[PDB]
């Protein structure tokens, strides 16, 4: 059973810091590319970041690039999203979501809107 | 003669019909010394 | 060395040679292969009868009495010998520029109609 | 909110069932036949390579009498073989060339096919014509079609990308009833002996057993990393083998309502495109993306054999009813019957 | 010892016979008349003018393909050699380099043995694979079992004819009929080894070049070029050198009618050049759209040229004359000579063993041969 | 969805109130059905070359 | 008897095998493309200037055969059916240039078909559509690339690069940047066995299916080359 249990989030003052945590159980999680996807109030889904297997191979969307953070801990079977400096416009639901196969390159389908191997998310809100 | 390079084959063959079998050269050279034809 | 001395012991040579030829077929004067060695120890004697003298053979002399010996037998049959000689540039560049324009008329053929275009 | 109050619901219903399968399980599979012999060494060898394909070939099935099979290519041809003399005995074309998944009826007399074109379309192939032509095209599905079955020659259930099954009403084309507990992609569909239930796979990483009559989902089973390819039924009805994406086949049991085995191996690391059973069981047979077909102790769970002819990715398979031959199809457009 | 001796006497008959039939020399200048020099029947030769004539074959040292020279010095008198103030013809050139040429000779005849039996080794195996796996089959992979079929018979007729032909100077001598048929079939496989080439050159080119939409054409116009059309040109010399120069055993290379199959097997292989010119300038057009290194794309460009060069034929389009220098034919006889007879061996290596489509399905399917 | 949660919860009953026999019975009854049908299995023994209709 | 029914059946045999030659020719003539794109991509446009689940576009340039095909009722997971479309001649990706975030979704859609397993030998025809609304968005300056794309302060227009006459250079920089980001996924992966071929279109242009059609002839001449080990 493939269970991705998103953490962290909540309110926040605009650059501020919140550390999001995905906990992941029922894969092996080296094995897999991660990824951090979010929904904004009325608007479809966006990726946000994903990192390889091992962590060497990172990647963001241009818009958070110098503020948020990937990384994993293999032996933790943990996804981290570290968000500095926080904006309004950061404000969404982010979802933890793995890649559908193991030892792949190419990672389908992670952002559509009924992806089986994606958490239930948790919310971020920047306001004043 | 046929010089082209398609002919080399036909050159060495023409070459050793006569000359000599299994090479053995117990002929010394034929005298074309000033005491001949 | 003596010219005149020789010239008096060449008929020896020819003699011999009227003989073993006058026990052989007249009619049969041109088949060279059975006297292949009787015009062989006609010429061995002409040879070896002029260095007897100190001549070297051949000679101006000796093959005037060689040229007295073949005018005298093989009158009669004529021999034919291959050729072995191209033929004519008139002919001969005709079987060559021919088949090499049916050459590259065959190549441009084959990339006209292998595809149909 | 009350959305809340659901998904923490359904949590503690997932830990009752956690827990309830864990007390079933007083013991595993591997250790009750920790004393049985192995099967040996299994040396199967091609006997028929069916050639007339243009394309990468998507499925087959063979015939209730073992030996006729119909075979779909991608190239858009139902081809109806002989196996026994290597005869073809049909070529249907076909009108989408984008075909996924083939079906032979029970009684021999239709052929159905259908894939990206998302319709089920049934072939009469004993006409008093004497011809092949489409008797049904049964439409219905939002999504492409990825497998079909017989019930019997007026009832087929079909699969799709939809994420459900339907079972049709031939005769009329209508969807008699409905299953629509996936979310992902259902892959493959496998009916039980008795006809039934079936099970299906989908691309949520779980499978379901149905209810044909009823037309509810009994039991959902998960233990899969990612999407399920394959699914075929154990010969007596009472369990079933998955083929998936992570590079494992698993084998579920429906009364004990868990996984019993996991056929895997460090060295395998493509995914299961195709299994089935043979007659009596002990072998499980499967397909894989590295070109090569795997035969599994299903009661021991050690590789016995290896299928190596294919040159491409292995499709598909099936096993005759009387189990003599195997036949498996490739995307390198070849057919093999394996004795 | 005796084989010249005799044949030494049938020139000396036909010399007198010459002599006599021929008449007087009806020109001014006081000319040499005609003699008998003991081994070769010279003519009439105006004063201060040599003349050349072709080496006899009466003994082994003497080279027939060199020269003899006699000079009429002025006033009507032939050379007489210093030395000895005899009458001299100058043979000097028949056994000069004879024990050089020889010599080498042998280096090279052992290098075609060699070279074609590796050939017809490796070609055979070559042929077997393609024949047992029908993975591998396709258009190209049909045109290279006919290219390696006349590697194959090619170097088969070369052996045969170098092994009992060529050692056994007796039967060339009797001149029968046998060796006359051996030898059109060694021009016919020899034609049809060469315009295979040009065959598989047209075949890429079109691939490349003309019409690659299309990959399905007629194979019926390479087999009508690669099989039927050499039997123009091998039919039309063995017509001519039947009428005009019948040698023994139609050995002889000092005929022009050898043009009449050479003479189109270069413009085969003339064609074949500009194909792969057309071929490479297509490949360094596709390197530089995808913006290749300079260095890499040179290296990539010159082990293209190589490959196509044993396939093409393009030695004998760079190598096509033999230097008359003595030093700068020594190296010509040793390089084309390994080019020609170790074509088949390349052309296997490259097109079947070195073929990574081929290396593929021979590792994956070695449990099933 | 808010509705949708209603009938996952609804599914997730009907899926727990069943019955369960224990692993070491299922497992009994697959091993039990190969040995009756072992003889039956022409791809687990192989059978005469007189017989093997892919001779 | 066993024999007629032998005599039978081989004659049914040859007579399918005769039809299945004529079906060989046809199938290995037409040249198979599939059309990817977002619903926003202009797509749609391009197809009718040249619910069922798949559709069929039959077009013809030069007497060769084109089978283009559009999914149509389908789901937004692709990953299974898109293995389908493994053998065609190349895959034809529109993408909507002036989206810039819809650009960065088809910049990870591009990444994940490029680097697909069953799609590495499958080369890409890339259409960066909808160039005259990126004039419009560039020209206007209300909106800048470097807020959803930083690295677009840096970008400088490459010397290779050939602006049409009468362009702004903010609006060659921007397409040009955007043609980049799309080839540096190609560039990292392509290894000879497929190559990506990028063109500024706009959903009307006439000369997009010459694009294709001269774009698929070079696929084939660098398939037929492959085959010579000489590329
Ligand atoms: C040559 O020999 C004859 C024979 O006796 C002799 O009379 C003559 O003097 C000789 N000539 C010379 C120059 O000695
Ligand atoms: C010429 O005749 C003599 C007579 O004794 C003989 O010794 C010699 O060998 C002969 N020469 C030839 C070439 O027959
Ligand atoms: C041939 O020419 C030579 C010139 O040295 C002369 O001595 C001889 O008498 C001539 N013979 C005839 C038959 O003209
Ligand atoms: C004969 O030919 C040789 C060359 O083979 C040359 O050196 C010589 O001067 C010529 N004349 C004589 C009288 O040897």
């Amino acid at each position: 059973q493939v269970q991705l249990q998103e953490s962290g989030g909540g309110l926040v003052q605009p650059g501020g810091s919140l550390r999001l945590s995905c906990a992941a159980s029922g894969f092996t999680f080296s094995n897999y590319k991660m990824n951090w996807v979010r929904q904004a109030p009325g608007k479809g889904l966006e990726w946000v970041s994903d990192i390889s297997q091992s962590g060497a191979s990172i990647s963001y969307t241009g818009s958070v690039k110098g503020r948020f953070t990937i990384s994993r801990d293999n032996a933790k079977n943990t996804l981290y999203l570290q968000m500095n400096s926080l904006k309004p416009e950061d404000t969404a639901v982010y979802y933890c979501a793995r890649c559908p196969a193991p030892f792949t390159r190419d990672c389908f389908d992670v952002t559509s809107t009924t992806y089986a191997y994606r958490g239930q998310g948790t919310q971020v809100t920047v306001s004043s | 003669k046929c010089n082209t390079a398609t002919c080399a084959t036909q050159r060495l063959a023409n070459f050793l019909v006569h000359k000599s079998n299994n090479f053995g050269p117990i002929l010394p050279p034929t005298n074309v010394g000033s005491n001949t034809y | 060395c003596n010219e005149t001395g020789m010239l008096e012991r060449l008929p020896l040579c020819g003699k011999a040679f009227a003989d073993m030829m006058g026990k052989v077929d007249v009619w049969k004067w041109c088949n060279l292969s059975e006297f292949i060695v009787y015009y062989e120890s006609f010429t061995n004697c002409t040879e070896m009868e002029a260095n007897v003298v100190g001549c070297y053979w051949p000679n101006p002399l000796a093959q005037g009495f060689i040229t007295g010996i073949h005018r005298q037998f093989f009158s009669n049959c004529t021999v034919d010998r291959v050729h072995l000689e191209d033929p004519p540039d008139e002919v001969l560049i005709p079987l060559i520029v021919i088949p090499v324009v049916l050459t590259v008329a065959m190549a441009g053929l084959v990339v006209w109609r292998s595809k149909r275009t | 909110s009350e959305l809340d109050q659901l998904r923490q619901e359904a949590e503690q219903l997932k830990n009752q069932i956690r827990d309830a399968r864990k007390a079933c399980a007083d013991a595993t599979l591997s250790q009750i036949t920790n004393n049985i012999d192995p099967v040996g060494r299994i040396q199967m060898r091609t006997r028929r390579t069916l050639r007339g394909h243009l394309a990468k070939i998507y499925a087959m099935h063979w015939g209730t009498d073992s030996r006729l099979l119909v075979s779909a290519s991608q190239d858009g041809k139902l081809i109806i073989w002989d196996s026994y003399t290597t005869n073809k005995v049909h070529a249907i074309p076909l009108r989408s060339s984008w075909v996924m998944t083939c079906a032979y009826a029970p009684s021999g007399n239709y052929v159905a096919c259908g894939g990206l074109d998302n319709i089920c379309s049934i072939y009469n192939l004993k006409t008093r014509e004497g011809n092949v032509r489409v008797s049904r095209e049964l439409a219905g599905h939002t999504g492409y079609l990825s497998c079909c079955r017989f019930l019997d020659d007026n009832q087929i259930v079909t699969s799709s990308g939809d994420t459900t099954c339907a079972l049709w009403d031939i005769e009329t084309g209508q969807q008699t009833t409905t299953f629509t507990g996936h979310t992902g992609d259902v892959m493959s569909l496998s009916l039980a002996p008795d006809t039934r239930l079936f099970v299906s796979g989908a691309c949520d990483a779980s499978a379901k057993l149905w209810d044909v009559r009823e037309g509810m989902c009994r039991q959902t089973f998960t233990g899969h990393e990612s999407d399920i390819n394959a699914i075929c039924f154990f010969p007596n009805g009472n369990a079933f083998a998955t083929g998936s994406d992570d590079a494992t086949c698993r084998l579920f049991d429906l009364r004990a309502d868990q996984e019993l085995m996991t056929y895997s191996h460090d060295n395998i690391i493509c995914g299961i495109t195709s299994v089935s059973f043979s007659k009596s069981g002990r072998l499980l047979l499967a397909g894989y993306d590295d070109f090569n077909c795997n035969v599994w102790d299903a009661l021991k769970a050690d590789r016995a054999g290896v299928l190596a002819g294919h040159d491409n990715r292995v499709s598909c398979l099936g096993v005759t009813d009387d189990g003599m031959a195997v036949a498996t199809g490739s995307w390198d457009s070849f057919l093999k019957i394996w004795n | 010892y005796v084989v010249g001796r005799k044949k030494m006497m049938d020139a000396q008959y036909k010399c007198y016979d010459r002599m006599q039939q021929l008449p007087a020399y009806q020109g001014e200048g006081p000319y040499c008349n005609r003699t008998w020099d003991g081994w070769l029947c010279w003519d009439d030769t105006p004063a201060g003018v040599l003349s050349y004539q072709f080496c006899p074959d009466y003994f082994p040292d003497f080279d027939p393909s060199e020269k003899v020279t006699k000079y009429c010095d002025e006033k009507g008198v032939w050379f007489k050699h210093p030395e000895n103030n005899r009458t001299w013809s100058n043979y000097t050139m028949c056994n000069a380099f004879t024990p050089e040429k020889l010599k080498n000779a042998y280096v090279l005849y052992y290098l075609a043995i060699v070279g074609h039996s590796l050939s017809i080794f490796t070609l055979v195996i070559s042929l077997g694979i393609f024949v047992f796996f029908r993975s591998l089959g396709c258009q190209r992979v049909t045109l290279h079992k006919n290219m390696f079929l006349t590697y194959i018979l090619n170097s088969m007729i070369i052996i045969i004819h170098l092994v009992e032909v060529v050692p056994n100077g007796e039967l060339v001598r009797r001149d029968p009929v046998s060796c006359k048929i051996l030898h059109f079939f060694h021009q016919y496989m020899m034609a049809c080894n060469y315009f295979w080439m040009l065959c598989e050159g047209i075949y890429l080119h079109t691939l490349i070049v003309v019409a690659v939409f299309t990959e399905k054409q007629r194979l019926r116009w390479y087999y009508l070029l690669g099989w039927g059309f050499p039997l123009v040109p091998t039919t039309i010399h063995a017509i001519t050198r039947a009428v005009y120069f019948n040698d023994n055993c139609w050995l002889s290379v000092e005929t022009h009618l050898l043009y009449i199959i050479h003479g189109p097997v270069m413009a085969a292989l003339v064609v074949n050049f500009f194909f792969l010119l057309n071929i490479v300038r297509v490949l360094v057009t596709k390197m530089r759209e995808t913006h290749e290194a300079e260095s890499h794309m040179y290296l990539k460009a010159v082990k293209a040229t190589m490959i196509l060069v044993p396939l093409l034929g393009i030695q004998f389009v760079v190598f096509p004359w033999r230097p008359s220098n003595k030093m700068l034919g020594k190296i010509y006889d040793y390089v084309m000579h390994s080019l020609i007879h170790f074509q088949g061996f390349f052309v296997a290596t490259i097109y079947c063993f070195c073929n990574n489509e081929v290396q593929t399905t021979v590792k994956r399917q070695w449990a099933q041969f | 969805s808010i509705a949708q949660a209603r009938k996952l919860v609804e599914q997730l009953k009907m899926e727990a109130n069943i019955d369960r026999i224990k692993v070491s019975k299922a497992a009994a009854d697959l091993m039990a059905y190969c040995e009756a049908h072992a003889k039956e299995d022409p791809l687990l023994t192989p059978v005469p070359a007189s017989e093997n209709p892919f001779r | 008897d066993q024999r007629n029914e032998e005599k039978a059946q081989r004659e049914a045999n040859k007579k399918i095998e005769k039809q299945l030659q004529k079906d060989k020719q046809v199938y290995r003539a037409t040249h198979r493309l599939l059309l990817l794109g977002a619903g926003e991509s202009g797509k749609n446009t391009i197809v009718k200037q040249m619910t069922s689940g798949i559709f069929e576009t039959k077009f013809q340039v030069d007497k060769v055969n084109f089978h283009m095909f559009d999914v149509g009722a389908q789901r937004d997971e692709r990953r299974k059916w898109i293995q389908c479309f493994n053998d065609v001649t190349a895959i034809i990706f529109v993408v909507a240039s002036s989206s810039y975030n819809r650009l960065q979704a088809a910049l990870k859609l591009f990444d994940s078909i490029w680097n697909n397993k069953w799609l590495r030998d499958t080369s890409v025809i890339l259409f960066l559509n909808k160039q005259d609304l990126l004039a419009e968005k560039v020209l206007a300056g209300k909106s800048k690339i470097e807020d959803y794309f930083p690295e677009f302060a840096r970008y400088t227009t490459p010397e290779d690069a050939t602006p049409e006459p009468g362009e702004d250079p903010r609006v060659t920089r921007a397409k040009y940047f955007i043609r980049d980001e799309f080839l540096r996924i190609s560039t990292a992966s392509g290894d000879g066995r497929h190559y990506c071929y990028p063109h500024f279109t706009c959903a009307v242009d006439t000369e997009n299916i010459r694009r294709v059609f001269n774009d698929c002839r070079d696929i084939i001449q660098r398939m037929h080359l492959r085959q010579y080990e000489l590329l």
